[PDB]
């Protein structure tokens, strides 16, 4: 196996194939990359065994076939740290990969390619194509709603579903709930998987600006999103998510209008004064005010008052503000809209003027 | 929320600030020493006054103030009472507090 | 104590005085601000009980005098998530201080201004003015080799030495030693301090923006530093701090030049392949030439070759990469002039053009 | 730490055929030599040496992370060609030079 490729096609494919390593592997294969010259191509693989992510760099010098697999960051930070513009010549000398550039010279350890871990092959159900931007808006917007660690596995991770013309990812961790929708402007076959929250991150660190689509293919237990010459693959999670229709709140029969900014700065300053474990702020709504107040075990406390748009009957709930927080700052909008119900049930909360995202809270006790 | 008040319903109505300030004079120590029963530390969420008029309507309302504080509890007296009396007779003049809320630990779930 | 002061005359000095307040607080007090209006001044003083930040705000506004102490963080959290321009209105009341602007209110809880540590009087010895920005060249150029937590307490920080018109730091904590002098256009009294590592690091967070004279004056056992409306107080540290001059290898006469830029790229690729805990480089002198390799346990290897200015015995030497490296990234010029004496010998290190710095690395054994 | 072979000619070669024939021949007692010290036989270096009948010699050797012959042979042809300037080579040489033990002692300055 030999390359030689010029350092800046390889760096962004590095970076890239590094994503799902993170920190400290299990297996020192883990945190190796899979090299392999096939015709005038380069594959780069990362994997941790959930998922993989592939790059292919084409080979426009002189190569010879063959795989290995070698450290990945120390085979990145040797790449970024040559001078720019350096040709970096790559060659398998038996165990070992000999990396040669200028009168640098580097000697890896390699594990054999043939052992490398692959995320075996399978059969895409829904193939469809969307802007990349689309992808990122969706998982933007319900990233912050996922489980991180809840017993029930299938809560740690996004429902991406297909109805119609539009993809949707929900998630929840219980305390509160995210959905986006957006069309894709193909009509798709009715479908819903779970994603791993580890893969909507990285698939999160895939997605650039991008001239180029999102390819999504959509198989029994995996997905992959094809983004030029980046190919990353998710196993999915086999489990039944929750259906999100009946945890909306049925009969929101108070609706208060706000302006996003306004809310969510006065909810922050109220939250230096909550409490920092339980972050419990209460808002009283009456005609056409809302009251934040916090107060913490040290007894402080702060008062916001905004004017809004409300004319239901007054009203008080408590909530952990940083769930607040989090949905207004994925809001981003200039109004929002909250729908009420009572003191001990949850409430919706969307941007005033787009249906794309909605927001379930559950509130905390008075 | 708790609340902790106390309140004078005068023999005759008064029509004059000096006769409300004597009131709230006299009505400040029993309201401390009934909120220090409660709450040594005299620390509070809010505080305000309630005035009820000879046709029994009244205006109360608390702000922020974190003690107890008779000058604080004069000075919106007298901008309650100035302001909102309407040249009527006052019937009654309260003093009150509401105290810091216990903390919120208990977050609901979404029942999934 | 009342004041009312508009938010952005507040944010900056309240950054600066929250300062000293590093991590988690021993004593409640320590992690709090004090507060003094006295005639048409607001001081906010944040001290750890070695050093201590004050700055000083006018009060154009109403005010009255007295004085308390409120915890920092929550009280620039609130003032910083207050909109710009809002009035930010202050009163004591009690054990409780009321900041209220806009209809926004909180209470903090404070603590008795007559419990805050006054670092008491004392008379400065020496005085001296210069530019923030030649401070900060000359603690920067340094402060890499101050000790940390060296038994030998006078290691802990930082020597700061006059004389003639020749302001110089010292730093050195047994490894490696580093020394700046510059020349401040005014005559000196011959004397030195040391100044603890922290309030180094703190006298740094301080200088910035290089337009205001620095003002330093010198007691026997504090210095204080003058910027503007702020005053940074510490306390010195007693013993005898090591004589660079002896430092200094006595006859280096192999003399290496080389570009610095080369140089250290060159160290932080080999840099990549050393020894993750020990960081052995092993350097090779010959005409004209500088090889540096490095190996680690995983037995990988790396090797750069450089052309470099060398016209002396040939050698070998060792050295922490990490340690050569801190120093080829604080001298920043073209051209840097080694000069080595042996393998077991430290080296000194210096811009080829300047003699303003000098670094002494003591090796590692081969 | 170095591990070498080598031969000393009977009669000075003057043809690189008869100097691969001797790489040939020391390779395997060089890989033997190697292994008792180190039987992955991973090294830093290696390389060939040549004495020239004029009594001088040249030692040329590189990174390479294996003892290896076809990269011995690379190298040998290259010195040959390169630095024998016509001579009778006396002696052929391969070697390897060891990755290098670990560092681990920092001296002080002695403050």
């Amino acid at each position: 196996m030999k390359f030689t490729v010029e350092r800046e096609h390889l760096l962004k494919p590095l970076q890239q194939v590094s994503g799902p390593l993170g920190g400290r592997p299990t297996l020192p294969i883990l945190g190796n990359l899979l090299l392999q010259v096939a015709d005038g191509t380069l594959s780069l693989t990362g994997t941790d065994l959930e998922m993989e992510m592939v790059a292919r760099v084409a080979l426009v010098q002189p190569h010879e076939p063959g795989a290995t697999t070698v450290p990945a960051r120390k085979f990145f930070d040797i790449c970024r740290g040559l001078p720019e513009g350096a040709e970096i010549a790559v060659q398998l000398e038996g165990e070992r990969m000999l990396v040669r550039s200028g009168r640098s010279r580097f000697s890896l350890s390699t594990l054999p390619a043939a052992d490398f871990p692959n995320l075996d092959d399978w059969q895409s159900e829904v193939e469809f194509t969307l802007p990349q931007a689309t992808m990122k808006r969706l998982i933007e917007a319900t990233q912050f709603s996922m489980a991180h660690q809840d017993v029930r596995y299938y809560l740690n991770g996004m429902l991406f579903e297909t109805e119609g013309e539009e993809l949707r990812t929900v998630a929840t961790d219980g305390h509160r709930l995210a959905v986006c929708s957006m069309p894709i402007g193909q009509s798709l076959p009715s479908h819903s998987v779970i994603v791993p929250r580890k893969g909507v991150i990285e698939l999160m660190r895939m997605l650039d600006g991008g001239d180029n689509p999102l390819r999504v293919q959509i198989g029994s237990n995996n997905i992959r999103a094809h983004v030029g010459d980046f190919i990353f693959t998710s196993k999915l999670v086999d489990g039944r998510f929750p259906d999100y229709r009946r945890v909306l709140p049925k009969n929101p029969d108070k609706h208060l209008e706000a302006g996003c900014d306004l809310l969510k700065q006065a909810f922050a300053r109220a939250a230096i004064l909550s409490n920092e474990k339980f972050r419990g702020v209460r808002l009283y709504v009456s005609e056409n005010q809302l009251k934040i107040t916090a107060n913490n075990p040290e007894q402080e406390e702060a008062e916001e008052i905004l004017d809004v748009t409300y004319s239901g009957a007054e009203m008080e709930i408590g909530f952990n503000v940083s769930y607040v927080l989090d949905v207004l700052n994925a809001l981003k909008c200039e109004n929002v809209r909250m729908m009420l119900t009572d003191s001990v049930s949850s409430v919706q909360i969307e941007d005033a003027a787009s249906q794309s995202a909605a927001y379930v809270v559950m509130p905390m006790r008075l | 929320h708790h609340h902790v008040g106390v309140e004078r319903t005068m023999a005759e109505d008064i029509h004059h600030w000096s006769e409300c300030e004597a009131i709230i004079e006299r009505l400040y120590p029993e309201l401390e020493r009934r909120l220090a029963k409660v709450k040594p530390d005299l620390l509070i969420a809010r505080q305000g006054v309630k005035l009820k008029f000879d046709d029994f309507q009244q205006t109360t309302q608390e702000h922020v103030w974190p003690r107890l504080n008779k000058a604080d509890l004069i000075a919106t007296a007298r901008k309650t009472w100035d302001e909102r009396r309407g040249g009527r007779g006052v019937r009654l003049v309260g003093l009150h507090v509401t105290l810091l809320d216990p903390q919120m630990e208990r977050q609901l779930v979404l029942g999934l």
